[PDB]
DNA sequence: TTTTTTTTTAAAAT
DNA sequence: ATTTTAAAAAAAATAATTATAAATTAAAAAT
DNA sequence: ATTTTTAATTTATAATTATT
């Protein structure tokens, strides 16, 4: 699911694309972020003893708190986020949906088996795996992003595809998603492990497609044939193709049709009803939303209805949320630095690499 | 095999004392007409244009267009090994990991050679254009170094305004506004302590101060500095050496919201 | 499983351990020390040594011990009951009472938690050598940068190799084994705690011990007293504790620099508001100056 | 002011034990000190060991000689005044040390030995 | 409740109540050297004046049982020879240079307990060694001090006082200051002549 | 409204170099008869007196009795902007709590303005007694700062006394007890190295040392300083800066 | 009655400021020809001695011999009081537990009667041979100190080499390599610049940079320096003084297999 | 009804 | 000797709490 | 005026439970 080992492939054979930067190096920078898999991050991460963090109304107050404090963590450093929400899943995701429903079913059967067993850490693990995101998490966090004024988008097909759409038009600088296919979707600059904590102090891995297409020596279609050859969530993968031999195979034949024209069918068969062409068309051209159709503005977060909803419906502390929105407002007041690359073109220039 | 000699030795020591606190690694690009170094820092806040023309060299030579990716801090530390009057002589090679820096005595009682590793680099070459600037302010670099060095202690962001009478340096913070009105001194014809402003459009743009302490560290290169400002353009800080070449420093302005 | 030595004496250092097995009396074993008690403002401070033979390191890795930072107390108790049964898994701990660490770090010498931590570590590995446990590898995940720590431990102990790093509970088995032994030992010490002093309307259930816990904060604000502050169970040098001692309890300043810092004295408030103070030798002879005798004034 | 001393409070008082703090406190009056200070006395390797506000307190009883019996006194244009207790044993405490011969209170013990000598009446010749 | 005090007194205080119901009484009279109020205790059953000296030293306090007491105030109720307080009023009364009976010698309005100083037998026995008619003699009083200093030469020999300034011929400098806490500076400044 | 322009305000630069390490927040006594300063230090050991008469300025406007609450470390960092030969004007609003320093170039090449924020601090003035001091010593400031650094190198115990062979700045320490001996009266006609001593009573008392190093940060103010020693009083250290103003420092001694 | 008065103890205060970072505790000796030192450092790596001739002292009267147990940080803090022209004097008894120092004025105004305490230490004097050296190098000491400070920041090791044609200061750090030629400038005849290098056999040793940085701290008491080496002997850095004694600085060579 | 990363022991073929 | 499908599996934040530090921070101090 | 040579500052790791 996703792309298997693409970050492992860049770490192995093409390490010039990785820029291990710190979080403070984007002072005044506009970036699109996948929201729903961060909600998955805050449903598997914000768990106390296996019990999910809830209020007295019985609603999940975990992810609202977690990604509200994520917005505070980005904005207090000086980064304006852009959030996109995955809506309609694409029609090629049927096998991934079948595998997801199968692992849901065996995880819930394991949940009742461990509940009959009486253990507790297995209950913690299976409740970490089982809890999924419906529309309640999505529209509650959409109301939350309306409640601070940082803009939020509804992606028609894929969230990272909408990130690729708003970065190809230059509305944002990057896509900050730990799922790799937005590089294959067309987003130049990926940010990896941006959802790591402030106290974890993990540096942020940057992935530029300029260095990827330079060091791999490929165009967009050859790189996405490489990433389908490692394996996509929509289609299947060929049994018996690795990372490095697929890199050599794209460097040899440059297209999956010529690859299966010059492979061994007696040893390496394709799956039945193999649809790499329409998957290739979908990764080149997904159904995205227009970046120019929406205007970008990061308004002042209104406070009184924020604290009214957040303390009545969700029953939180007054001081923490009030200090958080005060930090958001004074960070918006004092993070007004402008970047120098906006007024120039870009061109690579190497040294005598010997 | 690139070999270069130069008469006034300490100009390289002063400019690499400037580059060391801002640029940690740089690519030394050899051209036909001189040495060029267009670098841009690790946080995308600055840009440095080192035009080191071949007219200022003693015996300049150029086989091909070399580009040495150089970690600049340790080699700046060993360029500091030369004295204030020591003659700087360069030697290089194409297929080599070492750059040779020859340091010799002015009375030639001592001739020394230093080498270092050149860890190879990849630099994004953001091409600077040529454009009209609304407020071209030629103004003393000792005075500019004074103003930025003591506006460091008042806050974080200076706002630079200008008019026909002079130029404004207004830095704010928790400790009030340090608004400095430098008078345009067109009455006196001094070479060093002269403030001349080209009057095209009165611009009001705001800048950084800690980063300005990282730029303004080389007032003994040129005693005067050309400040070129226009509307929402990057800054031009010109450190003109009269025959070595024109050194240019670039800062993006702070945006408003 | 021994705990009665904690019950009979919990003021100084107390030793709770397991006896040396037969195979660990001959084989050069491995060593592991980690932490529980450096965190909270309540409770004791527990460092533990686990010990196991060199071929059994893969068995200890297959015992599922290294994930011992995101656990629950009943699961901690049943895994503790799992590793206490086998003969090759033995634990030895020198628990440090809050009396001992508070009387350490509040003397004339401003003593340090990391300094007392390495002193307890050195005494622990010396007692582990003197018990007949032959070892060669020492794996401690202590707090701080570990290179000068390794140099100090190698200068103190040259015969046994000391290998210390940072965040080593997820990397070495015996480190996380000592961590979970110290954690279950701390929870055993605080969930079955008896005091030294006598009390009335007491509550043993106080909270988890850590200062941001609400039950611990409520107990910490309801058992505060003006004359003595707290019993022996509570640390007396921590910022929440020092905050509520300076708030609720009376002003107690000592003969050393206990937030007074007086050298030379004779402030000018007693030199200008008062015009002339009396220069009488109230200690007229040097006997009363050297022995602190002053004439009586009033009742 | 004239402060009469009651003579009935000298005989009926009860022996007890007293402890001396090596620092100062801001409170005078009632305090649960036998609840905490008395049961935490540990007979360690160097006498009596106890902790108060985290400071280690090493101390011992200082031998008050006979001919010197301690009295504990409560305050009360003529006036009365009235005691509550008598003793002979008091416990010096030093902060993580035994004060010993460097103590100003152990040196104050020999001043009634001086005051039995400086105030002896000289007989006639 | 209120402030609370600690004494250290001989057991001869206890057996001086079988005659008078309230025969002990805590009063304030003149300091023997400075000339101000100090806390004394007087008897007429056993009839000895007792001086109270406090241990007022910095940073000490008392754990009174089930109570507290700050200040470190240890009071030393010790017997005192009354002749210092006698000679203060005699050198006050010698200023007009006349004989004067004891009813109008010890007169002071700030310390109103001067009635107590006239009821002591052996007053003339003490006054013979330093001086009905009463006139102060300085030279006979400076004969009495060698019977007090050299007595404390032998007495502090038993007390084992380290009288050295590096903190017989050294006890004389040390007993110079011991009586100087109980006599004024006009009476002890000439004792350097009288130690020869 | 304030109009207080001085010809050379390097005197102001030197006094705020001499105050920014001893006192953090203090009070400037604003009056119509000059500029005064009166504030105890961080632990009530030293009081300040900069009795700066207003005759040195071009003009002097004082509309009402301003209770000035100023912190001196940050506004000393503000005053460090000015040059050694710079022209400095001080301006403050009549009803606002904001002080606006003006710096002006010698050859009129710039006009430099520092608006800076302030808050209303407490004002606690005290009176001054005057007595015929026991030992008044005229002795220059630079050698005084040198020997205070020298006795700071010794330890943390210094004793000051005078005698008929001269003053001694005797310092005791664990390194060893050392002496600094000067002449009673100097025959040198050069006034920057002349030491003379007025004596009424020789006496020895013990001082602190970090406060002495705080006192000797006024080294380039004046060439000579007159120090008057007396017992059971704070010291008087009269840094006389020509005729425009004088600086005084107080130090109550140690107890033995 | 041990005394030592000098008109100008500039050499004394310079070497006693310099040696404060070499030896923490260095016991002196009282000799007939002056003061003597023979002390090892805390890591037992570098050796130093002090020998001052008793000619130029004003009042140097020696009665007997006594090992002066001397703390060198006490010498640093007690000769830091000396100024540009403070006239030093030493004063001691036969068995004084302390040592008094007097610093009078040229105009007889100030007298600094300072006293230092003595600490008792075990005294050992290692046997040091005196012979003829393989290469004797005479060069300016200020130039030696600044180029030692130059090539010490380039790494951690130094290779010493000399010949009749020149003297090689080779040093190969982890950053790079740096080598210094010295030319024989005996045609130029100055006080320190008269470079005279006599040679017998070209020998090569390795030494330590950071301890040479400790050794170069006694520069401006003597503007000249003599260098002298042989095979597997300690290098003798000679800070000889033309009127007041000599300073010979020792360091054992490293081994490289 | 809507997200996938990370090693690793692992059997197994170029 | 390597290369690696595949099975499994771990598995994921975050402001608050504190002690303990670590390069940063003006500043003496000497060129 | 730089560049030391330090000390006394401001934010840094390693932990814990909860944060609800």
């Amino acid at each position: 699911m996703g792309i298997q080992g693409l970050a492992k492939l860049i770490a192995d054979v093409a390490p010039s694309a990785i820029r291990e930067n710190d979080i403070k190096s984007y002072f005044g920078r506009k970036v699109a972020i996948d929201a729903s898999m961060s909600i998955y991050q805050f449903l598997i991460a914000v768990r106390q003893g296996g019990d999910v963090l809830q209020n007295e109304e019985g609603e999940t107050t975990s992810h609202l708190m977690g990604m509200f404090y994520r917005t505070i963590r980005m904005m207090e450093n000086g980064i304006k986020p852009v959030y996109v929400f995955d809506g309609k899943p694409p029609q090629l995701k049927s096998g991934e949906l079948a595998k997801r429903s199968e692992r849901r079913a065996e995880a819930e059967k394991q949940l009742q088996q461990a509940q009959a067993a009486g253990a507790e850490q297995e209950v913690e693990k299976f409740t970490k795996r089982l809890v999924k995101v419906t529309k309640q998490h999505n529209d509650e966090c959409k109301h939350l992003l309306s409640l601070m004024g940082i803009p939020y988008l509804d992606a028609p097909s894929e969230a990272e595809a909408s990130c690729a759409a708003l970065v190809k038009a230059g509305k944002v600088y990057a896509a900050a998603t730990e799922d790799m296919d937005c590089l294959t979707f067309g987003s130049p600059v990926l940010m990896r492990h941006l959802t790591a904590s402030e106290a974890k102090k993990l540096p942020i891995q940057e992935f530029h497609l300029s260095r990827i297409l330079q060091e791999l020596g490929l165009n967009q279609e050859q790189f996405v044939d490489l990433c389908i050859l490692l394996g996509s969530d929509y289609c299947e993968s060929i049994r018996g193709i690795g990372p490095k031999r697929a890199v050599d195979l794209i460097q040899k034949h440059k297209s999956i049709e010529e690859i299966v024209r010059r492979l061994d069918p007696n040893k390496y068969p394709v799956p039945e009803n193999w649809l790499h062409k329409e998957a290739h068309q979908l990764f080149l051209e997904p159904e995205v939303l227009d970046p120019e159709s929406v205007e970008l503005k990061w308004s002042e977060p209104n406070e009184e209805e924020l604290i009214k909803f957040m303390c009545g419906e969700k029953q939180f502390s007054e001081e923490r949320i009030r200090s958080g929105v005060k930090r958001l407002s004074k960070s918006r007041q004092g993070s007004t630095q402008g970047r120098l690359d906006d007024f120039f073109k870009v061109t690579g220039s190497l040294s005598s690499a010997k | 095999m690139f070999e270069a000699r130069l008469v006034q030795g300490s100009i390289l020591k002063k400019v690499l004392e400037a580059l060391k606190d801002l640029i940690n690694e740089a690519c030394w690009d050899i051209s036909s007409s001189g040495v060029n170094l267009q670098s841009m820092d690790s946080s995308h806040v600055s840009l440095v244009q080192l035009t080191l023309r071949s007219e200022g060299f003693d015996t300049y030579r150029c086989d091909r267009n070399l580009a040495m990716g150089v970690n600049l801090t340790s080699m700046s530390k060993i360029l500091k090994c030369a004295g204030n009057e020591d003659i700087i002589t360069l030697r290089a090679e194409d297929n080599a990991d070492t750059l040779a820096l020859v340091f010799e005595a002015p009375n030639q009682e001592k001739v020394s050679d230093y080498e270092m590793k050149l860890m190879d680099l990849d630099v994004e070459q953001l091409g600077i254009p040529e454009q009209e600037y609304s407020c071209v302010v030629k103004m003393p670099s000792g005075e500019f170094a004074r103003i930025c060095r003591d506006l460091s202690h008042i806050g974080d962001a200076v706002v630079i305004s200008c008019a026909k009478d002079g130029v404004k340096f207004s830095a704010s913070g928790e400790l009030g506004n340090g608004n400095i009105k430098l008078s345009q001194t067109s009455n006196v014809d001094k070479e060093e302590e002269a403030v001349t402003i080209e009057m095209n459009e009165p611009v009001q743009l705001t800048f950084a101060l800690r980063y300005l302490n990282f730029f303004t560290k080389a007032t003994p290169l040129s005693s005067t500095v050309t400040l070129s400002m226009s509307a929402d353009v990057p800054l031009v800080v010109e450190y003109k050496i009269a025959d070595m070449g024109h050194l240019k420093y670039y800062l993006a302005p702070k945006i408003e919201d | 499983m021994d705990l009665s030595e904690l019950e009979r004496d919990n003021t100084g250092r107390c030793r709770l351990s397991s006896p040396v097995p037969a195979v660990c009396r001959k084989e050069p074993c491995v060593l592991g020390v980690d932490e529980a008690g450096r965190g909270p403002v309540l409770g004791p401070m527990v460092y533990a040594i686990c010990y196991c033979p060199l071929p059994r390191l893969a068995d200890l890795e297959a015992l599922k011990v290294a994930d011992s930072k995101t656990l629950l107390e009943s699961e901690r108790e049943r895994l503790f009951a799992k590793m206490e049964d086998t003969d090759f898994v033995g634990w030895a701990l020198d628990v440090l009472s809050p009396n001992l660490i508070s009387t350490s770090m509040l003397g004339r010498v401003k003593y340090n938690l990391n300094s007392l931590s390495h002193d307890t570590a050195t005494g622990l590995i010396q007692y582990a050598l003197d018990q007949g446990v032959n070892v060669t590898q020492v794996f401690v995940d202590t707090v701080g940068m570990p290179e000068t720590y390794q140099a100090r431990l190698q200068q103190s102990f040259p015969g046994i190799e000391v290998t210390v790093k940072a965040k080593a509970d997820a990397l070495y088995p015996v480190v996380s084994a000592a961590s979970i032994c110290a954690k279950v030992a701390r929870d055993q010490a605080v969930k079955k705690w008896q005091f030294v002093e006598k009390l009335q309307d007491l509550d043993t259930d106080y909270g988890s011990g850590y200062p941001n816990d609400p039950k611990t904060k409520a107990w910490l604000k309801e058992h505060v007293e003006p004359v003595f502050g707290f019993p022996q169970f509570v640390r007396f040098s921590w910022r929440t504790a020092q905050t509520i001692l300076e708030k609720e309890a009376e002003d107690v300043i000592w003969e050393d620099s206990a937030s007074e810092n007086q050298e030379g004295l004779r402030k000018i408030t007693s030199y200008f508001l008062n015009e002339g103070s009396q220069a009488r030798p109230r200690s007229s002879h040097r006997y009363f100056l050297e022995r602190g005798l002053e004439s009586a004034t009033s009742l | 002011h004239r402060v009469h001393l009651r003579s009935a409070t000298l005989r009926d008082a009860v022996p007890a034990t007293l402890h001396l703090l090596p620092c100062e406190v801001a409170v005078d009056g009632p305090a649960p000190v036998g609840r905490f200070f008395t049961p935490a006395i540990r007979q360690g390797p160097e006498g009596l060991e106890v902790s108060f506000r985290g400071r280690c307190l090493r101390g011992e009883e200082v031998a008050v000689p006979p001919g010197l019996v301690g009295y504990v006194m409560v305050t009360e244009f003529d006036r009365f005044i009235g005691a509550t207790a008598n003793f002979s044993r008091f416990t010096l405490w030093g902060l993580e040390t035994i004060p010993g011969p460097d103590a100003k209170v152990r040196g104050a013990l020999t001043w009634p030995s001086l005051a039995a000598a400086i105030h002896a009446q000289v007989p006639e010749d | 409740g209120a402030r609370q005090h600690v004494f250290l007194v001989s057991e001869y205080l206890k057996d001086a109540s079988k005659k008078m119901k309230n025969g002990l009484m805590f009063v304030k009279l003149v300091n023997p050297c400075s000339g101000e109020g100090a806390i004394y205790l007087f008897n007429m059953c056993l009839q000895q004046l007792f001086e109270v000296k406090v241990f007022k030293e910095k940073h000490h306090s008392w754990f009174i049982n089930q109570s507290v007491q700050s200040g470190g105030l240890l009071h030393f109720a010790t017997p005192v020879d009354p002749l210092f307080l006698l000679l203060h009023y005699l050198i006050k009364a010698d200023k007009e240079g006349k004989f004067q009976p004891l009813d109008q010698v010890v007169v002071d309005n700030v310390f109103p307990n001067c009635i107590l100083l006239l009821k002591l037998p052996g007053l003339e026995k003490l006054l013979h060694h330093v001086t009905k008619y009463y006139k102060y003699s300085k030279e006979k009083t400076l004969k009495w001090l060698e019977k007090k200093v050299n007595q404390t030469v032998a007495a502090l020999k038993t007390n084992n006082v380290n009288v050295s300034s590096r903190v017989e011929e050294d006890y004389i400098r040390y007993a110079h200051g011991l009586i100087s806490d109980y006599i004024p500076k006009e009476l002890s400044d000439d004792l350097s002549k009288y130690l020869k």
